[PDB]
């Protein structure tokens, strides 16, 4: 099973074997038994050509793991600007709701990552999103000392 | 001397550099220090372009100053520019530590021995901590510093804060990158005027790491983090609930379905039993019912440690909080100059 092998090569952070995998046929849209796919993996350790060659050949942009996070949500989370925008371009849904319903916005707000929330912005995500507790972004920046953040907000 | 393209300036006390690290606050190499003949860590800081800096800088800098402790990392030295004009930089000169508790805990198991010294000395760093009306508020294994000889020294004091039991009343944890997986629940709920036991409850979720070598409540946000906790605890008593202030807080809790408690032996059946008698008394819910600092090191557990009269009390406690919210970056800037004065 090169699914396996590809899975953690895309972990890893290894291009070449990633490269290799796909050429020998890989299943892109691999999953492990948590339903993190090759391009969630990627998207979450930030290596932004991995993240470009997995969706050139077809991975699912949109794929869910068992928590609903995308790789948006991964990229949103840990800081991933370039990855954030190249994920866009592929048609990532802006507005994706994990299990508690936090939007890739949600992650951004609260990891206070500034340009990601912008391109987010940019992108058409939903400013008003409440998660399941009721919190917006905006509720976020308020809660958390945001004054930067809730300088964008409004 | 430029050391991946920034000034790195540490006078002829100190040689031999070596860049190992930097990010938000702190590029960080080891060098040599000529007077003591070993090598130390050396954090080059420039933070003045923004409040939020400053207030941390000054914060960690009088608080590392006051505390002397086997437990905790010292200040050894501080380099900065002779007038506050120049002073673009402030290096904090620290003893260098070969490693730390996450890094141990992703290259072995711990043995039941290590587990119990390193749950001691935690808790004997954390005693003097809270004897001087701190919190730290960001304990972790990242922030469990390790020699070769597995002393530990609690060394990250950017999040810290001083106990005011009235008036402005702590106080966001505004480094929103790292791990929240030690944070205590009211933390999660925005709770008002948290108290030391937010530092048990950390300490807690480190003993339970070290019992399993993996992380207890690992949540990817606060609600996940919620879930993860209650679904060990179970829900909270209608008591514990009755307890929370916020509304909505408690009106969320109130909203969940019933989780019954997981008994800490099934989660960790191979662990001491006094351990997790422990761990059970550190990981309550309501922050009121916490086993205190003193109280864990007179546990059964931690019985070949515990020696009270080896165990020591800061002689100058922090009295109230420092007034530095408020305050601009320019006023912070004449503070962390004077703060620094000791060294030259």
């Amino acid at each position: 099973d090169l699914g396996k092998k590809l899975l953690e090569a895309a972990r890893a952070g290894q291009d070449d074997e990633v490269r290799i995998l796909m050429a020998n046929g890989a299943d892109v849209n691999a999953h492990d038994d948590q339903g993190s796919t090759p391009l969630h993996l990627a998207a979450w350790i930030g290596h932004p050509e991995i993240v470009e060659v997995l969706l050139k050949h077809g991975a699912d942009v949109n794929a869910r793991d068992t928590d609903g996070w995308t790789p948006l949500h991964l990229a949103a989370d840990n800081g991933h600007l370039e990855i954030v925008e190249v994920l866009l371009k592929y048609g990532a849904d802006v507005n994706a709701q994990d299990a508690y319903g936090l939007t890739p916005l949600h992650l951004a707000a609260d990891r206070g990552h500034l340009e990601i929330v912008e391109v987010l912005l940019k992108h058409g995500a939903d400013v008003n999103a409440q998660d399941k507790f009721g919190k917006t972004a905006f509720d976020i920046s308020i809660d958390n000392g945001n004054e930067d953040l809730a300088e964008i907000l409004q | 001397e430029m050391v991946r393209g920034q000034v790195f300036d540490v006078g002829p006390r100190y040689t031999n550099l070596s860049y190992i690290g930097e990010g938000a606050y702190g590029m960080v190499c080891s060098a040599y220090d000529n007077l003591n003949k070993v090598r130390v860590a050396i954090k080059k800081i420039s933070p003045f372009e923004h409040q939020t800096y400053c207030q941390r800088t000054l914060r960690e800098i009088k608080i590392l100053l006051r505390f002397r402790h086997e437990n905790i990392i010292g200040i050894n030295d501080i380099i900065r520019a002779p007038t506050i004009e120049q002073m673009k930089d402030v290096y904090i000169v620290q003893d260098l530590m070969e490693t730390d508790l996450y890094k141990l805990l992703k290259t072995q198991h711990l043995s039941n021995d290590h587990i119990c010294y390193f749950l001691y000395q935690i808790l004997r760093g954390l005693k003097y901590i809270h004897s001087a009306n701190v919190l730290h508020r960001d304990l972790k294994p990242s922030n469990l510093l390790l020699n070769t000889t597995c002393d530990l020294k609690i060394c990250d004091f950017g999040l810290a804060r001083v106990a005011d039991p009235d008036h402005d009343h702590t106080g966001f944890l505004t480094e929103y990158v790292a791990t929240r997986w030690y944070r205590a629940p009211e933390i999660m709920l925005n709770s008002k005027g948290y108290t030391k036991s937010i530092d048990i409850w950390s300490v807690g979720c480190i003993l339970a790491e070290m019992l399993s070598n993996r992380p207890i409540f690992p949540g990817k946000h606060y609600l996940d983090q919620l879930n993860h906790i209650l679904g060990i605890l179970g829900s909270p008593s209608q008591e514990d609930l009755n307890c929370i202030i916020n509304l909505k807080a408690r009106n969320y809790l109130l909203s969940l379905p019933h989780k019954n408690k997981v008994p800490w032996n099934r989660l960790f059946p191979n662990a001491d039993s006094k351990a997790l008698d422990l761990l059970d008394k550190m990981l309550t819910f309501n922050p009121h019912k916490r086993i205190e600092v003193e109280q864990a090191l007179a546990h059964p557990y931690l019985e070949q440690y515990y020696d009270p009269s080896d165990e020591p009390i800061a002689e100058a406690p922090f009295k109230f909080d420092m007034e530095l919210d408020d305050l601009p970056k320019e006023k912070l800037k004449e503070l962390i100059f004077e703060e620094t004065a000791r060294f030259q």
